[PDB]
């Protein structure tokens, strides 16, 4: 997670380091509730390096990131939003978890 | 976004800081104080001179 911005948008940023046993296009998921993904589908160039942008509940997220018949458990720490009144209704599923 | 930080009162010295937050990249703050003026509320009382 290079970047994560717990807020109703997409404010969270993950690199995907692959590499792929050959370059073209596949989806990328996240089996769980704690992660909404804005892209559905990636590109891949051999071995590198690939974006995805998604939305968060957890303070201290961790997902599996299901890509390309694999996954990656994606970890990190998270921080507060800048604005307290957003003009736009949630992407991300809540849940119960948002502790230390 | 409120921020305070104090800033030494010399004239001529710079002063610099970073403002940051969990998903917001580094915003540099800059100040450089050429001239502090220190002026008092005043008031004629007379005025004399060489009789």
């Amino acid at each position: 997670l290079n970047e994560c911005v717990y807020s109703s948008d997409f404010g969270g940023i993950a690199t995907v380091k692959y590499s792929a046993s050959k370059s073209g296009k596949c989806a990328v998921h996240v089996p769980s509730g704690t992660a909404t993904l804005k892209e559905a589908a990636v590109e891949l160039t051999e071995q590198g390096s690939a974006t995805i942008h998604f939305s968060t509940a957890n303070i201290h997220p961790e997902f599996r990131l299901q890509i390309c018949t694999s996954y990656v458990t994606c970890k990190g720490d998270c921080h507060p939003p800048k604005d307290h009144i957003v003009t736009h209704p949630q992407y991300h599923a809540q849940t119960f978890t948002a502790a230390v | 976004y409120e921020h305070a930080t104090t800033m030494p009162s010399q004239a001529g010295i710079s002063y610099n800081t970073i403002v940051n937050r969990a998903g917001y990249a580094p915003l540099p703050i800059s100040i450089t104080p050429t001239k502090i003026k220190l002026i008092p509320t005043v008031n004629l009382e007379y005025v004399t001179c060489h009789y």
